[PDB]
RNA sequence: GUCUACGGCCAUACCACCCUGAACGCGCCCGAUCUCGUCUGAUCUCGGAAGCUAAGCAGGGUCGGGCCUGGUUAGUACUUGGAUGGGAGACCGCCUGGGAAUACCGGGUGCUGUAGGCU
RNA sequence: GCGGACUUAGCUCAGUUGGGAGAGCGCCAGACUGAAGAUCUGGAGGUCCUGUGUUCGAUCCACAGAGUUCGCACCA
RNA sequence: GUUCGUUAAAGA
RNA sequence: GUUUCCGUAGUGUAGUGGUUAUCACGUUCGCCUAACACGCGAAAGGUCCCCGGUUCGAAACCGGGCGGAAACACCA
RNA sequence: GGGGAGUUUGACUGGGGCGGUACACCUGUCAAACGGUAACGCAGGUGUCCUAAGGCGAGCUCAGGGAGGACAGAAACCUCCCGUGGAGCAGAAGGGCAAAAGCUCGCUUGAUCUUGAUUUUCAGUACGAAUACAGACCGUGAAAGCGGGGCCUCACGAUCCUUCUGACCUUUUGGGUUUUAAGCAGGAGGUGUCAGAAAAGUUACCACAGGGAUAACUGGCUUGUGGCGGCCAAGCGUUCAUAGCGACGUCGCUUUUUGAUCCUUCGAUGUCGGCUCUUCCUAUCAUUGUGAAGCAGAAUUCGCCAAGCGUUGGAUUGUUC
RNA sequence: CUGUUUAAUUAAAACAAAGCAUCGCGAAGGCCCGCGGCGGGUGUUGACGCGAUGUGAUUUCUGCCCAGUGCUCUGAAUGUCAAAGUGAAGAAAUUCAAUGAAGCGCGGGUAAACGGCGGGAGUAACUAUGACUCUCUUAAGGUAGCCAAAUGCCUCGUCAU
RNA sequence: AAAUGGAUGGCGCUGGAGCGUCGGGCCCAUACCCGGCCGUCGCCGGCCUACGCCGCGACGAGUAGGAGGGCCGCUGCGGU
RNA sequence: UAUAGGGGCGAAAGACUAAUCGAACCAUCUAGUAGCUGGUUCCCUCCGAAGUUUCCCUCAGGAUAGCUGGCGCUCUCGCCCACGCAGUUUUAUCCGGUAAAGCGAAUGAUUAGAGGUCUUGGGGCCGAAACGAUCUCAACCUAUUCUCAAACUUUAAAUGGGUAAGAAGCCCGGCUCGCUGGCGUGGAGCCGGGGUGGAAUGCGAGUGCCUAGUGGGCCACUUUUGGUAAGCAGAACUGGC
């Protein structure tokens, strides 16, 4: 799909409708030594083997596409998400289109 | 090994072993669900009743109990 | 050709030829009209018409051989154009076949159940016209044995009746030469136009 | 396995009928809806929005809540345990009045202003509604006329 | 007996054709300088008032088409409940109750609220 | 997900310490020849995968993306 | 210091 | 019988990321050759199996038939 | 690194496997005029698409057809008239829609943040979806109002763990500062077997607990199929329908074939064929008595009473055939 | 060929066999046992030996393919690649960067290694069959031989005895 | 037209013991009415083991299952 | 004499290893676990089912709901009128889209004849040729006519579903509201008072806790799905086993 650069969405800090920088979420490297990633690797060293379960049977092939959207306006640097629907193929700001155009393939 | 899937035969006998009941019965009905706004007129409304009524009752009272 | 023993009165919903079907064949009968086709209404007087008694399907190709030994005693009677059948009855009615041994159990039990469009039949209810034939007054008693040689080829039991109508139109044959000379009923080919009193005065204008 | 959604029977029930497709009348709109009002749900494909569902149509309700474009209804639904009060929001396209609840309210006037005259002028009013009662002993008249011989006509097919 | 503005009932009030319209009123009409928007004052806006009921509009008519209502179809097709009723079956008949529609024929075609003006 | 390689003429390849197009096989028109092959001359055909930024100027500089391939690791 | 294939019976 | 794949000039095919009739052969005409094969320049030959639906536009996307090609049809 | 060790080989299924998803969600019918209501029932879909195809306001009316207008032809553009959904509304259908929910234009992200309630499957649990509200900031419009996604019906996901966002938040263990870690609330990474385990095949060397809930023999219901009859007769029979036949249709019988179901049998009913041996039926091959022929005789054919008696020896194949 | 084999359902077309070959190993080694040791079997042994394999006397033969899966060789020439080590940021935990051993890939060899060996149409003075020729395609396109075989569904193939 | 020899149940039945329409009687089931008895339940009586004694009325079937009673039974323990 | 159990040995049959070998024997863990067969011990009285919804790697099982039993509690009657309930009817009020019927009514099919002249396509005549005139045919239109539709419908049953048939209902007067707003306007709440004889029939009602079994069904009239049909498979109401 196809959403703005900005875009005026009500932020939680000022409490007004703010413009909005829109970036792609990334998902973002794991930290080491987190809660989960040291009892996991607690119970990985020894002899057991895999332990938690490993997921194979993947399914779904598109993934929500959420959005960063961060306050324009200075000292106030508001950041939050706002997720989408499912979409295949994502335009990040631009190519807009228009009705009265010729094809020309 | 195919079974029978689906039925509601034998169904309505057992409901009517225990004469399918109503409610029937809600005396002073209840209250939630009803508009917040309609609520916010009716709690202030129902505090104020307790607070001033006190005096232009009474007179009434006095005043139909002179007349009638 | 499975036989007509398995084919035969009613027990499922009419399943006609539509948008949902897509796979019916061509049925046996395609005409209807044999004798004089371009007749008029005062040529041939009097009709005769086979009713039915029991609430039954009549198969198309049944029709058929019907039509042709109707067609052929009234060449071999009257000759040609010395009469006007007409096959009232017209097949919409599609059967189901579910064959196998398509001699071995191996290759499918009753897994799916739903049945290839074999055959074009028709619902008859009790007391609906087979088929009419208008003849001469002298025609009486060949049009009756011809219904008695078709008789023999429709199943189960139907009766025959001259009807009290002029030909294949809903008016009676004693007000038909009263009433069609004075006012009223103005021919039309094969078919009879009845006017009413509640029409514009110009068509009145234009009669008499 | 019928795959139970929202209007999966709805061919019929939620068309208008003939002659009425269109925009919807004013009146249905410019009713007073108060509560206590015994009212009946009839569904429309007008508006898409607040329509029930395809269970309670043609059922008939009580109103407990009013808002701005719409009204809140309390409906008895029979389900398989047993039947319950439930509390739905329908707009007000798909309200209509009951006249059984009027009729009701002309009867007990009437019954109030016999019971005023009873205790007027003394005189036993009977106000309780009987139901229809067998015909008393009335009399026939056949002057001027034999009564009419019918016989059953022959089978003629 | 009417019209205008806003309507409620949504074809008893739509469509085709032909006549009538005195006084208000509705309009067609006379032109773009300002408000206005178009290729075009054709449409929408702006200040009218030389004519006209030719048209819109309001009435009347058509053995008019449709709509509604009423007979016929018809106690007919169907149908709740019943039988050690018939029939090989297909179905059909009876007791008790309820009971539809088309061709055919006849009748109508607007009723009203609020506010305002003409005989 | 990480690292790395190849995207060019109809086809296969070359080209940074950047001033921008070449070689061969293909094509066309001539010459040579009793005629073909080889040979010689003269033209045609590169959107250099796409977009952005530096530069006076990017196929060769950097980033992102799109097809193909090589390893690497797998608590959703 | 490359390639040129087929050319009937005879020809009195 | 079930599941996939194919149907395009006289032949085998390419080609849809919806919008040519594409390639070599087969035939015809003309040139060179004493004359053929070969070579050259063209021309002709298409219902893209048939009928419908989708779209401005179908052979293509889909459905129903037809004629074919593969795999399975096992345990008692 | 099967040299060795442990574990698994989804479920539905007219036996299992193969085929398919009827395993999650929709449309119409089945569905018997409230609603619910089955099958490996029918016909069709879905795991997407849209910064506009959302919201508002304004303007216009669509598909098709008639008549005309150079090149312009059946289809290029313009005008006049008729034009009730016969077009379009993203896709499979159903409903709904005309100064519109359709086309075009101008702004805008209400596809925003937050707490409750209700409907839908339902156990009246959840998810997903939806409805009426309420509180902020807003967009459009002159205002009325409308909008917290798509005109409605589906288009989507639990615990644990990870990541990101927010408070000038809490705890980081005897007290302070900082980094880190944990928590609180909500967005995502996914359980398509779709209320969610992480999973290849063979066993004819097989074993155990069970099942006739479940196949392979017979027997039982049915007769599609096979076999055997009948009905009307267009025609074959040199002429001539019925001596013998009989197309097209149609009504039956049988379980000597095969098919369908699973009713009995799984703590066993020993499963093909042959040899030998007894009885029975007639739909009669012959013999006894008969009728009809296109019966000259002979030899045949068609029927009736009729199962009393016969109905072979062999080359082949395990053969039934 | 003699021999051996499922004692208590098979005696064989099964196993073994001499012959033909192939590969690893020059002893700090090849193939193996062992929980352990520089412990043991081969080994009181040294390529005419030991260990592991396919086929199975004699005669005549050993067709063509390394595309795939294996096996083997080579160059830190070059991508990827874990501990340990080096450097930088900080108060440190920690983070980042280059440096890159085996293996994989890149290059070569090998089929008496596992294995594999094609489907189209037109053509000769009767018809047929059809060497020849065009074209898609693979890594190679079944060569010498043999046959309805113990291997052929149709099939009880056709001909002769 | 079907295989063992057999089925309106058989025997037989023709002025019916067949067929269709019916009249008057006759026979019975644990069905119905009256009555005797037991038990359960509901209501209630009495200052006669009150956990006993009476009174009236209606009903008693049942696998899985659930309750109540047993002055049914066996073994042992303390009072008696 | 040597090789002892996942080991040994095997001219290889997975054959032999003390009558047992595709992993010997004895003891222990161990009374291993089993949603799977079989059995489960005295009497009488009372009440008394289900094979169904949803979910589960769920289909021989389990959880939940339903059906059932036990334990009670709160009341009501016994001394012109009571509280309330119903697998019921009636009186009013709405709802539906099946049976039927229709398609000279939208959609889809489908039959035959008649009339008309706009139009192109195929034959024939007047004849250099000409919409210059005309015969014939096709298509179209008009008014008819034949037969239907589970996924068509103008109309529309019978049967069926909901609601109301009063003291919790009417009427009058007055306060409060931060809801709304021309208005003491509207709407909700609160307070006081007046009259209870408001369809038929039957029945004495409400309510709390705990829990077994059940989760394989079948048959019959009527309406139906698939199949040729079945003592076949699958649905709806009611009844029975
Ligand atoms: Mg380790
Ligand atoms: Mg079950
Ligand atoms: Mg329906
Ligand atoms: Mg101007
Ligand atoms: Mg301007
Ligand atoms: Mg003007
Ligand atoms: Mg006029
Ligand atoms: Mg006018
Ligand atoms: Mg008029
Ligand atoms: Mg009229
Ligand atoms: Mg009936
Ligand atoms: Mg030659
Ligand atoms: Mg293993
Ligand atoms: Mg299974
Ligand atoms: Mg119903
Ligand atoms: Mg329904
Ligand atoms: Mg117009
Ligand atoms: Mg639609
Ligand atoms: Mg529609
Ligand atoms: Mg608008
Ligand atoms: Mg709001
Ligand atoms: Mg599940
Ligand atoms: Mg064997
Ligand atoms: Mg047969
Ligand atoms: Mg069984
Ligand atoms: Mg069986
Ligand atoms: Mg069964
Ligand atoms: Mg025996
Ligand atoms: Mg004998
Ligand atoms: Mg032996
Ligand atoms: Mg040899
Ligand atoms: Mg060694
Ligand atoms: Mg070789
Ligand atoms: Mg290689
Ligand atoms: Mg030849
Ligand atoms: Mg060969
Ligand atoms: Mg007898
Ligand atoms: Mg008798
Ligand atoms: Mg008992
Ligand atoms: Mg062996
Ligand atoms: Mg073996
Ligand atoms: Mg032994
Ligand atoms: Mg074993
Ligand atoms: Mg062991
Ligand atoms: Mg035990
Ligand atoms: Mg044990
Ligand atoms: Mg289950
Ligand atoms: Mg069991
Ligand atoms: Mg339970
Ligand atoms: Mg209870
Ligand atoms: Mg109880
Ligand atoms: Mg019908
Ligand atoms: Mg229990
Ligand atoms: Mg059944
Ligand atoms: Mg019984
Ligand atoms: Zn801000």
């Amino acid at each position: 799909v196809n959403v703005p650069k900005t875009r005026r969405t009500f932020c939680k800090k000022c409490g007004k409708h703010q413009p909005h920088k829109v970036t792609q979420y990334k998902k973002g490297k794991d930290s080491l030594y987190a809660q989960g990633k040291r009892r996991y690797d607690r119970k990985q060293s020894g002899y057991g083997g895999q332990t938690k379960p490993i997921f194979r049977k993947k399914a779904k092939t598109t993934k929500k596409i959420v959005l960063r959207l961060e306050c324009v306006e200075p000292n106030c640097r508001s950041k939050r998400m706002l997720a989408i629907k499912r979409c295949k193929h994502f335009e990040l700001g631009g190519d807009k289109k228009r009705k009265g155009q010729v094809i020309q393939f | 090994a195919k079974s029978k899937n689906h039925t509601t035969h034998n169904q309505s006998r057992k409901w009517h072993r225990n004469g399918i009941k109503k409610p029937r019965s809600q005396r002073y009905e209840s209250l939630k669900g009803v508009d917040p706004k309609f609520l916010r007129n009716m709690r202030f409304a129902k505090k104020h009743n307790k607070k001033g009524l006190k005096k232009m009752q009474a007179n009434n009272a006095k005043a139909m109990s002179a007349r009638a | 050709r499975r036989p007509a023993r398995c084919y035969r009165y009613c027990k499922n919903k009419p399943y006609p030829k539509s948008r949902f079907c897509r796979g019916v064949p061509d049925a046996k009968i395609r005409i209807f009209d044999l004798g004089r086709k371009k007749a008029k209404v005062d040529e041939f007087p009097l009709c005769g018409h086979m009713v039915s008694d029991e609430y039954e399907q009549l198969s198309s190709e049944a029709l058929e051989a019907a039509r042709i030994c109707a067609n052929k005693y009234m060449v071999k009677s009257c000759g040609k154009d010395g009469f006007h059948i007409r096959v009232r009855l017209h097949p919409f009615h599609v059967i189901r076949i579910n064959k196998m041994l398509s001699a071995d159990r191996l290759q499918t039990g009753m897994r799916g159940a739903f049945g290839k469009p074999q055959g074009t039949v028709a619902r008859v209810h009790i007391g609906q016209v087979i088929m009419s034939i208008r003849t001469k007054l002298q025609n009486k008693e060949h049009v009756i044995e011809a219904l008695r040689r078709a008789k023999f080829k429709f199943p189960g039991r139907q009766k025959i009746h001259i009807s009290k109508k002029w030909g294949f139109t809903k008016f009676n044959a004693d007000e038909f030469e009263d009433m069609v000379a004075e006012k009223r009923l103005i021919p039309d080919g094969c078919g009879v136009k009845y006017i009413p009193n509640r029409g514009p005065l110009d068509k009145w204008r234009a009669l008499h | 396995t019928n795959t139970k959604g929202k209007r999966r029977g709805t061919r019929y029930m939620f068309s208008r009928p003939f002659r009425k497709h269109g925009v919807v009348p004013l009146a249905t709109y410019m009713r007073i809806y108060k509560k206590g009002d015994i009212v009946d749900i009839k569904g429309m494909g007008t508006v898409q929005k607040g329509m029930p569902h395809k269970c309670y149509h043609g059922k008939t309700g009580r109103v407990y809540n009013v808002t701005q474009h719409a009204v809140g209804i309390v409906v008895n639904k029979q389900v398989k345990g047993k039947i319950l009060a439930k509390r739905i929001n329908v707009r007000i396209e798909h309200i209509k009045h009951s006249k059984s609840r009027d009729s009701f309210l002309k009867r007990v006037k009437e019954n109030d202003q016999k019971k005023k005259e009873a205790k007027e002028k003394g005189t036993w009013v009977q106000l309780k509604r009987q139901p229809a009662p067998p015909r008393e002993a009335h009399f026939v008249r056949t002057n001027g006329k034999e009564p009419e011989l019918l016989e059953p006509i022959p089978y003629e097919f």
